[PDB]
DNA sequence: GAGAGAAGCGCCAAACACA
DNA sequence: ACTGTGTTTGGCGCTTCTCTC
DNA sequence: GAGAGAAGCGCCAAACACA
DNA sequence: ACTGTGTTTGGCGCTTCTCTC
């Protein structure tokens, strides 16, 4: 077609639309590794100039701007996971979506970015079809999800409650049902970048948060991957009431293997941390059990 | 180019695919090439690891200092001709305006790292020193490439190799499990904490009054929005249809035109 | 009458009105004249810039400082990036170009690699072993024009900075080895202190989200030259030559036949405007 | 802690808020740190003016020029009065204070009798012979400080001037005689060139109706003084000195003791405000 | 005081009526002092008159070159070794120096005045040139004051006696006639033409603001008027009590505030 | 009493109008050279505080300040000439009279000196008084009078052709009746100053009096002393119409004495310059006549 | 009780030195 | 291509707070 | 014929050098 | 008392005038 800066400045949004719809055509990598590579090179090289062409220049987004670049993400995006099989596996479509990825942080963070033109164009499907993403194999992509996810939970008011009651869902059903899930490092950086935001005095869904969905995720075998995000959501947490820490003492002195395992090495990590933050201001409740089952 | 890279530092085949080398092409250079054929903290900079180690040379010897990052695998280190606890001092300094301040640091006992002379270093910066007798996966990774680089050219001078051995595993390097870089891993910016029952607002830059590079006028014309801003220039959008980058002299803030 | 007055006495402009001229013809009669302009001190040029990278570890300014410490005179070498502003510097005892291969590859290895770096016109830095150096790591090496100390401003003006920083610590610890004093001085400046006008730190800015893309640029000039009195950069005198014509001229200096055999490039800070004699 | 982040790096102000700090702490953290001050050679002060009369043939400032010419150096012998800014000069072979009272009445038969002239501390104007002769006229004789060149502002500008003059006149005849070119830029300067920003000439002023009166002065001075960093004008140095109190000090200068048996006039050029210590 | 500036220039009675001393007092001194006991031309600068003179020392020559306004009286002599036209140039230049620029020169035929030299110099000056061949008093008076200097001290280098006598003749001794020096009369200003029909208007000088000097500040404060101005001052009154002499740096025009 | 500046400024100008009346007490200087020393030092200090105080600052004139300096000016001034006596003699009062002047003159060309109050204060009385004093056998006073008469003349334009015509009378007075008079030089200079101010076509009055009181000036026997002046007023008056000098040269060309006399030399001069500048556009009407008489 | 002093806080132009 | 810059420092306006009639 | 280009004229901030 | 200053120079607004539709 053409670039999209050369024309004069009246149809200028115009072709911007143009080149949206020039990137809506799918092309498979998977498929076979050469085919179309006219056309694949055309599309990223469409992709890169227009995400040049977005973080230039004020008031180029439009009214008739927000459902069409929605519906090339959903396009782009939202699709069907490929199939699992346990260095790890990578997306062979990684450039495209790479762009795609690119363009949608940058449009979303623009200062002329409206934060009420989307209550009528991104809604709480977007919002699944979004976090049904997490269990990808490759993890360049759980990145930037986690990183837009910030975005668009920071930005929208009315989809927070929303996302948050979806995610306990989705702990509860990784805990229980099926095992398989490989998102649950960036979830829990989300988490405690979300948790830290709170106000006194702490509301009582965010007790039942932390004592039903956090503190039983020891239990698992695969704890060991992501024990860093975890234990840096638990000390960030019981910072903002000191006293609401025993039910964490007493829940993490009952799933500790009472056998010798290599697992110990997280659970006194975490103790350390716990301990040194909740000595202060007379914490002796638990402390004599605490030591009993420690000594074991 | 690819060959040349790997020629030079003896990098891995997940850094060469990042350049313009592709897949079955880095796995060609790799094996064409002679010589080649938990984590306990919690934030970047909250636990160290300092290790000691003497590199075997065929006339003398070398003592590394090695400090490494329990988080990302963040590697400094120092070579020196003598070990005492004015060296650990001088290490943990490097390593510091290199990294950053360390929280927490953790180091074998021995002569040094036990005196009072490097507990004095550590209470006047605030970072606690626990000691521990019994990482070493860094320090054999980092002592092979040093055995790369002497086997290639046998006239370095210990110090250009230390600083190519560095430069190569914590930049060009790619972890295997998320795929980047130590020094990308170990730098890039966490998330920013979110108010509750508060909107998350975009900030709002300045406005400024501006003037062209190179044409001597005495006229500010019109004020204006900075997009982006760096040290010692403004990127100024000064029509509609190109951008540049106003230096500060040639800027002068102003209020919003309401 | 006006022309013989000032062809004798070469008075100013309120005077030759007062014997009968108009403004503007008084003020040609000036502009004309060529021993009036080839003495008046003042002129008046645009000013120039430096050039700076699009993003981080673009462009890059080199330097050497020397440094007296218990009566040891060290040489720092200091490289400094234009995006962002981070520094590196090394402490060494003398100057050579394995000296400076060396503190190259210490910032490499701190700061990362750059596409660019142009230092003055050194004996240390033109040398083949440096040559050879940069050539085996794709790095491009230009040079300044000689006996300009204004064009690498920043990195003069880092290794202000820099001793001025040492010098506050000294003064407490007059004992302080050498390697702690640096080492403490680049954590503060990269890690601690903030930039006046941006306010972030080097650090901040060297470490920021590389999405923004580079801006596109024009190598489009003017296409016009002008006359032009010159002074020689390296040697300083009381009054202008020539006029001569510039073969071309870029934006921050033009290009001057110093002598008939060979042209040189002087800054337009050395250069003033002259009268078309056709 | 701020107080021991500073006591250690020497970090700035936009750094000790950022570790727990208000605002007005952290300036005072700075403002009161000796190493910062004593080392940072930003300083500000205010700006001294000369001494200028109330009505024409009241101060008179005077000074001697090298010209060269010819292979031989000449001696401008040159007197410039500050209310309208007449100039008389002289060219003589050699100094002494022989020369120096001849270029005097050769002055005052020019100009008139002036009532105070100050010029520097040379070695033919602070001599007997000249004191003498300024006796025999009732001419005051005051001098300035030691080193200080810009303490004669009128004066180095007015041989600027004239040296300007001279060589315009030298690049047409070279040939020229010296008197002749001197009597001729004399002529341009006091009758022909008009003042730039009241726009008469020296000769008109010089010779204005002498009606309006000399406005009242006051010789009351501040009251009070203050703690000064201090260098000594004489010698440059990186560091500032002190602090130390002033004993008095009048417009444009400051009584500091150097050391501890003398004390020393600095201006308001090389003195740095400080904290009092109580 | 009187005496002194009698003792050192030998100056007249009406002169010294002028200072410190009155009548009888100036009378005194006169006479206690051993060694004491038409117009032609139109304006000032109008017609000079140049002669020659030998004037006798005890063991050489001078010659003294001596131009004379005719209309005021005002001397300028200069003091030579030999005689040319290259000096008689000198001389008028040297006299163009202090009095201003004639507009026509009379002067007697000789070697000099008469060659190509000094007509080539008087025709870039615009200076017309007339020579006549047979004032000859201020000659002798400025004779007889030199003889009085020797008179006094006989180690006078010829040249501080010279401007000595050019100074009594020109700045102190007061003509009889109208009591103004030859300078005062010489350099007063004419009186300035009067347009016909239309009102000789007053000057309206302009308004500035203005700072204080030693303090520091950085903010003008109101738009004043000059009442006096010279170089390198102004005289701005600042309140209604006082009036201060405010350099030009200090200084910035503004316009009437209506 | 006090000094008029360290009043507070309500009152300010009160303390003036007391100091002018603290002036017009007299005192006489030729009656003896010793009378109230103390009383003479307090007016001479006065009257220099006041002339200093007035060029200082403005708005001090206000309307009930005129009539009162315009008295103190006719009481200090206005007065009989000293008996004559043909080194000239000076005045004993000079002092005061000098301090009077300057004050006069300060306060005339003052920039809030309005040219419109004194239209019914200074009248054709304050003129014809004023004119009368050109007598003077000093000639400092002469001076002064000669510029504060330039001045009044530039100010005011209802007593211009009133001082024309009555410095006609003075001339024809002094040429006719009595010859004793020692101001015909200064008259002289302010009327060439006058003149030199005309436009063109020239009035027939200035032509009138061209023919009728300068030209006949000549044939007196002290013109040597005021010569200047008036050959200056002659070749300035001729240059605005080039036409009308042949009356000027045929009246020239009568009242030079045809006997020998050392006062040809003044002739000869003023044909000079009237020769040089006519000699442009076709002068040759007269020349054989002038060569002629010039001849004997 | 209320309107004025007092302290906190940001912003800016003029200097200065590395060569 | 070739090309000066970044930091310090008192003053001043502008917002918030506290001690007195 | 009329409203726009073209020339004249004053004013001003930034440099520069004498030491 | 002790104490920097005066001149040059292109750009820019603001007033007056002239060549074209
Ligand atoms: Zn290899
Ligand atoms: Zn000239
Ligand atoms: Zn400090
Ligand atoms: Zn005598």
């Amino acid at each position: 077609l053409l670039h999209i800066r050369d024309v004069p400045p009246a149809d200028q949004e115009k072709l911007f639309i143009q080149k949206l719809r020039q990137c809506c055509v799918l092309f498979d990598f998977v498929s076979d590794p050469l085919s179309d590579l006219k056309w694949k090179e055309v599309k990223r090289a469409a992709l890169s100039e227009m995400v040049e062409y977005i973080t230039h220049n004020r008031n180029v987004i439009t009214e008739p701007i927000y459902p069409e670049v929605v519906h090339m993400f959903a396009v782009n995006m939202f699709r069907t996971l490929p199939p699992s099989s346990n260095e790890p596996t990578l997306e062979a479509a990684w450039p495209h979506l790479q762009l795609v990825y690119e363009f949608f942080l940058r449009f979303l963070e623009s200062p002329d970015f409206q934060p009420n033109i989307a209550k009528k164009y991104i809604d709480q499907k977007f919002v699944l079809q979004l976090l049904e993403l997490f269990d990808s194999e490759d993890p360049r992509e759980r990145d930037f999800l986690k990183t837009t996810l910030h975005r668009i939970y920071g930005k929208f008011l009315g989809l927070r409650a929303y996302i948050r009651k979806q995610i306990n869902n989705i702990f509860y059903r990784f805990i229980y049902e099926t095992e398989h899930h490989n998102g649950i490092a960036e979830l829990l950086e989300i988490l405690g970048s979300i948790i830290n935001g709170f106000a006194l005095p702490l509301k009582e869904e965010h007790k039942i948060f932390l004592l039903k969905v956090l503190l039983p995720l020891h239990k698992v075998k695969s704890l060991s991957v992501y024990h860093p995000q975890l234990a840096y959501c638990v000390v960030q947490f019981l910072e903002k009431d000191s006293t609401l820490t025993e039910p964490v003492v007493m829940a993490l002195l009952k799933y500790w293997p009472k056998t010798h395992s290599p697992k110990e090495v997280m659970f006194l990590n975490e103790l350390e941390e716990i301990l040194d933050v909740i000595e202060p201001s007379e914490f002796v409740k638990i402390m004599e059990p605490l030591f009993r089952q420690l000594a074991k | 180019s690819p060959a040349k890279l790997h020629s030079f530092t003896h990098c891995g085949q997940a850094a060469l695919t990042l350049h313009g080398a592709t897949t079955t092409e880095a796995l060609n250079i790799l094996h064409s090439c002679h010589a080649c054929r938990i984590r306990r903290g919690l934030l970047p900079n909250h636990i160290w690891q300092g290790d000691i180690t003497h590199f075997k040379y065929k006339n003398t010897l070398y003592r590394l200092h090695v400090w490494v990052d329990t988080f990302s695998g963040s590697v400094s280190a120092t070579h020196k001709k003598r070990e005492t606890s004015s060296e650990a001092i001088s290490s943990l300094l490097h390593a510091i305006a290199h990294l950053g301040r360390p929280s927490h640091i953790n180091t074998d006992n021995g002569p040094a790292y036990a005196s009072q002379e490097f507990q004095h270093a550590c209470t006047s910066l605030a970072i606690r020193h626990t000691t521990h007798i019994p990482v070493e996966r860094t320090n054999g990774i980092l002592k092979t490439l040093l055995y790369k680089y002497f086997s290639d050219n046998p006239n370095l001078p210990m110090d250009n190799a230390l600083s190519v051995a560095l430069w190569t595993i914590n930049h060009l390097n790619v972890l295997t499990h998320c795929q980047k870089t130590r020094w990308q891993l170990h730098h890039s910016p966490r998330l920013p904490p979110i108010p509750e029952a508060k909107p998350v607002t975009t900030s709002k830059t300045h406005w400024y009054y501006f003037k062209i590079p190179g044409l001597n006028s005495r006229q500010w014309k019109g004020p204006q929005r900075a997009l982006q801003e760096a040290a010692g220039a403004a990127l100024i959008p000064v029509s509609d249809t190109a951008a540049q980058w106003i230096p500060w002299k040639l800027l002068k803030r102003a209020v919003c035109p309401r």
